[PDB]
RNA sequence: GCCGCCGCAGGUGCAGAUCUUGGUGGUAGUAGCAAAUAUUCAAACGAGAACUUUGAAGGCCGAAGUGGAGAAGGGUUCCAU
RNA sequence: CGUGCGAAUCGGUCGUCCGACCUGGGUAUAGGGGCGAAAGACUAAUCGAACCAUCUAGUAGCUGGUUCCCUCCAAAGUUUCC
RNA sequence: CGCGACCUCAGAUCAGACGUGGCGACCCGCUGAAUUUAAGCAUAUUAGUCAGCGGAGGAAAAGAAACUAACCAGGAUUCCCUCAGUAACGGCGAGUGAACAGGGAAGAGCCCAGCGCCGAAUCCCCGCCCCGCGGCGGGGCGCGGGAAAUGUGGCGUACGGAAGACCCACUCCCCGGCGCCGGGGGGCCCAAGUCCUUCUGAUCGAGGCCCAGCCCGUGGACGGUGUGAGGCCGGUAGCGGCCCCCGGCGCGCCGGGCCCGGGUCUUCCCGGAGUCGGGUUGCUUGGGAAUGCAGCCCAAAGCGGGUGGUAAACUCCAUCUAAGGCUAAAUACCGGCACGAGACCGAUAGUCAACAAGUACCGUAAGGGAAAGUUGAAAAGAACUUUGAAGAGAGAGUUCAAGAGGGCG
């Protein structure tokens, strides 16, 4: 006994849907492992801050959303080549590297220029014996004042 | 069959052995559920599967 | 014995019961934001309402008074007998004494499922930071602690009966006007909400 | 308060784990606790039973003041019988009454290494305990 | 993968995993791959993910939420 | 017990010894690699290493 | 076949491997040692 | 071990469905203990003998038997107390 | 007899009985298939397509039933279409 | 005929390593029917559907471009949300039906064929002795042999690489044992009343315990204890106490292999085949002048080729280069190994099975499949007399009560 006017669908319970019944009973225990996971991963690396790599400013594609700046892989060559420091040396320092991204603006070419400037101003490198420094080290000051920044490094602002 | 076998005939001797009922000791312990023999054989009434 | 008995449907013996529960059922209740703060507001000023407690049945006549604000140094004491002690010095027994009265036994078949007794409860207290004061308060039953900023509707209202004393401090009770405010003012620790 | 979530707090297992148990737990369960005197000498709450020890009745309606030796000890019941507790059957002969072991007030125990060794632990147990509250 | 040549050489360790076992049986080599049809592009929606089951089963089934 | 630590004792000694003496476990952990085996790392992998290792830094606030 | 499933199960025998291959496995399969003799 | 009161929730209200299981009646002390000839006396262990025991008499099956032995099949069904 | 001794027995009673005679054991032929001196005849007390399990809670404009109280309002067997 | 080898193919109780199969909740690759919906029915839908075959793992699948894409662009894989049930498919009817976009768990990269530089400059097995290993590891000796030039060791993978020349400055790269430096597993024990009056079956019951409103509380969770117990006990609390064992992470020591780099100019080198693609025929997808696979035929191009959601001709530009491969991360768990919890049920209910339950039992077989709790706190289970062959009665005894009499709430 079909009603009066209203909408008018097509629902999908032809099937035996029973069979295939996946509902959300992990919720806040993959909350929770989750958080666990990411604190277990905070205490793994010590000197190492939460976001680790940096992110490069990023113009986008699709002209409904167009004025936006998002955060991509990584640096691409160009950019290391500007930079001057050699891509394998930079890597070991942790510093996201991949080839295979283009360059097509010279304002974000300078603008990841001035962001690799800026880590390199707020780069502080380790020695590799704690017992025994090496030639290219920072200060015991710099050790010390040395920590875990809780949150993303350098956030992106519009 | 008159011409016996010697597997089936230890199957019967190990049920000869299963026929007798329960003893009069294992009542008079403290845990007695038991009132008597359940699993119990008859050559008239069951006739042993087959 | 089990020849043409048909032991399917309801009416018979098992097969299955009729309508079987849900695992798919809509057991939780989403709750709006600004419900919630409306259900987190309209507790002090029924609290202090003193008719709500004699309607709940707490024993109102041993304090004299104040809306109970008592000084930082609470939260130092990390011993039942000073927990009792200070319970003496405020007078506010008879209210425990009451739940150590009343240990009535539950009907019903909760008794066999792992909740068998059953007490009254008592006053709550918020405290502001821990400095061994759960560590004392933990064994003596009724005495509910709580934080400032997290509260729970369910333990001001319990069973929908609004009404239960609540113990505050000084820093708690300084700490609200900062939470708070006024109704002109909206609040400086949260992001936007204005009183009604 | 309990805030360990590995500790059973369901009240059909704890019936579970009373009844069913192996010979080392029942002996363990059952016990009995001291006298005024001798708990305050030896500085011990509680001592598990045994056949050689004596025993008082405390409660029940056979009470009084006598020291009592254990006949033998049945631990599928949980219980004991005592030497001067004991009733006439009707045919003649003279049946003991057993006795919950709770119920059993010490004023002898006798002594062994190894119940000296079980006297050393708790009163090294309780003198720390002391020592960590004081 | 019991010779002890192959076995000694780093490169083929992972030939001789017990994850690894029966490839040819499953269809995880070159001609397994290119007798179903898949890679990159556009017109390739139904790879995604795992694989054309996983899709299918990520497609046809229903996630219901606690609070709805 | 007696027969067999002696036979034991006789035959650590050698390299070749019966079925019986080896260790019974399971499968898994029968059909692996040797712990040398594991650690052969190949010469690029080390050369990799040696070049490049991980760096310990971190950043100012 | 539901019911021939449950007829012959894996629980009905022995398992007189199997329970030794848990016991071993709750250890950590420690291979022929000794236990430290007084 | 249980009741009332303030809110909430249900596997919450039975007379039937040739409804399900279980229990009990009129019937009813009814119908029945008829395929194939046949039994009768003395004593006896035993409290107790139309049916069992021995002793006697009279018969049946009539060698294609109401006889003795086998195979399939049954599995202690054979014997003693 | 026909709520049997019997989910197909018995009495009177026959056709045939040196040859198209019955048959004891082992083996071959199994289900849109087999066998069949031809009767949809037979195939384990079931044969106009054998038994058991699953889809299956298949379909049913069709029958059978569908449980506390009190108060108020208060119906049609038709226009047209398939 | 006679003598020595290369290739094809031979048999094992030759030394030594593999597979067989039970089970499998999750997963991978294939075959994959109709009851039904379309009030009939064949196209469509149910439906890559049950079922069947093969296979290992605690995950598998999976992964670094012949990508999205016409934007001011991004750049390995995975799951969730919006997209929207949107475009579209379909007797255009019923019905079926994705992602590009953005935000979070996530971050690890690369290596081979060919190309060419260096005296196969490359390694294995077996024996001797020495150190040692319930993962026989390394070296010393071996005209003792075999393999491999039909191509082995490094440089070496698309982001360019290498060599020559020219400047700069550097000393660590991992591994095996030894001794120090402070998370886990298995155990063992730790507080306060049996204080007074009284009741019955015992009290775990009622009253009081002062001016100390009896006592302890980093212990009033839980259970038992002749009725409803914080203080009778087991245990509870503790980053508390005691014993044993393992590894993790920071330092010293010798021992094994181990001397290998950044910038500028010039010259050579460079790509993976009967594979793409075209004609024809089926399967399947939303995929629709074809999204992909497969059966037959043809089958290349190397400023070469695939795609640019409309087929075919004339062109300009944007994308990386299928025809070689590896890689943990968030993803699933209905069976098993250890537990905890529950607004679930309470002996015809709940797993069919709370007990010697797939057990007894039925069928020649694949198969089917039950009925079943509540003595007394404590057996103190009835001694003694009589009737009677014994069965079965009539008096006594226990206990608070037989008003609980061996199938006894």
């Amino acid at each position: 006994a079909p009603s009066r006017n209203g909408m008018i669908l097509k629902p999908h319970f032809h099937k035996d849907w029973q069979r295939r019944v996946a509902t959300w009973f992990n919720q806040p225990a993959r909350k929770i492992r989750r958080r666990k996971a990411r604190q277990a991963r905070a205490r793994r690396i010590a000197p190492r801050p939460a976001a680790g790599p940096i992110r490069p400013i990023v113009r986008c594609p699709t002209v409904r959303y167009h004025t936006k700046v998002r955060a991509g892989r990584g640096f691409s060559l160009e950019e290391l080549r500007v930079a001057g420091i050699h891509k394998k040396v930079a890597r070991t320092i942790g510093i996201s590297v991949d080839p295979r991204r283009r360059n097509k603006s010279t304002e974000s070419l300078q603008a990841n220029v001035q962001r690799l400037k800026e880590y390199r101003s707020k780069l502080v490198l380790f020695p590799r014996k704690p017992s025994a420094p090496k030639k290219g080290d920072s200060s015991a000051e710099e050790l010390k004042l040395a920590t875990q920044l809780t949150g993303p490094v350098m956030p992106i602002r519009n | 069959s008159s011409h016996k076998t010697f597997r089936i005939k230890r199957f019967l001797a190990k049920k000869q052995k299963q026929n007798r009922p329960i003893p009069q000791w294992i009542w008079m312990k403290t845990g007695n559920k038991i009132r008597y023999n359940s699993k119990r054989r008859h050559w008239r009434r069951t006739k042993l599967g087959l | 014995h089990r020849s043409g008995q048909g032991a399917f449907g309801n009416m018979c013996r098992g097969g299955r019961m009729f309508a079987p529960t849900k695992t798919w059922r809509r057991w939780h209740r989403r709750v709006n934001t600004t419900q919630k703060r409306y259900a987190i507001c309209s507790a002090l000023a029924a609290s202090a309402l003193p008719a709500l407690v004699m309607s709940k049945g707490h024993r109102i006549e041993e304090v004299p008074e104040l809306p109970l604000v008592v000084e930082d140094k609470v939260e130092g004491y990390k011993k039942t007998k000073e927990a009792v002690l200070l319970l003496k010095k405020l007078k506010a027994w008879n209210d425990i004494k009451k739940v150590y009265a009343s240990q009535r036994m539950r009907a019903g078949k909760g008794k066999m499922r792992n909740r068998r007794r059953i007490q009254r409860r008592g006053p709550c207290v918020i405290y502001n930071e821990d400095n061994g004061i759960v560590k004392a308060f933990r064994n003596i039953p009724g005495i509910t602690l709580l934080n400032v900023t997290k509260l729970n509707i369910l333990k001001l209202a319990p069973g929908g009966h609004v009404g239960r004393f609540c113990i505050w401090t000084e820093s708690a009770f300084r700490k609200l006007d900062d939470l708070y405010g006024t109704w002109r003012k909206a609040a400086s620790l949260k992001s936007n909400y204005n009183l009604p | 308060m309990k805030f360990n979530p590995f500790v059973t707090s369901d009240r059909s297992k704890n019936r579970k784990r009373h009844f069913n148990a192996p010979s080392h737990i029942r002996r363990k369960i059952m016990s009995s606790p001291l006298s005024k005197e001798l708990r305050q000498k030896y500085n011990v709450r509680s001592m598990p039973i045994r056949k050689d020890d004596e025993v008082q009745v405390v409660r029940g309606h056979y009470k009084g003041q006598q020291i009592g030796k254990v006949v033998q000890v049945y631990r599928k019941k949980y219980v004991i019988y005592i030497e001067r507790v004991q009733r006439e059957k009707a045919n003649g002969t003279t049946v003991h009454v057993g006795i919950h072991p709770s119920k059993v007030v010490i004023t002898r125990l006798k002594l062994d290494k190894d119940r000296k060794k079980i006297l050393e632990r708790k009163a090294k147990s309780r003198q720390v305990g002391k020592e960590k509250g004081k | 993968p019991f010779h002890k040549a192959i076995r000694r050489n780093p490169d083929t360790q992972w030939i001789t995993k017990p994850v690894h076992k029966h490839r040819e049986m499953r269809g995880l080599t070159s001609a397994g791959r290119k007798s179903r049809g898949l890679g990159k592009g556009h017109k390739f929606h139904h790879t995604i993910g795992g694989s054309r089951r996983a899709a299918w089963r990520r497609r046809n089934t229903l996630q219901l939420h606690r609070y709805r | 017990q007696t027969q067999k630590e002696n036979l034991r004792k006789f035959y650590k000694g050698k390299k070749y010894k019966p079925l019986d003496l080896r260790p019974k476990k399971t499968r898994a952990m029968r059909r692996r690699l040797n712990k040398h085996e594991e650690s052969l790392k190949t010469k690029k992998q080390q050369r990799k290493e040696r070049l490049y290792p991980l760096r310990k830094y971190a950043v100012k606030a | 076949s539901a019911k021939a499933k449950r007829r012959n199960t894996t629980g009905t025998g022995r398992m007189r491997h199997l329970k030794i291959v848990y016991r071993r496995f709750r250890h950590g399969f420690r291979e022929g040692t000794t236990p430290k003799p007084k």
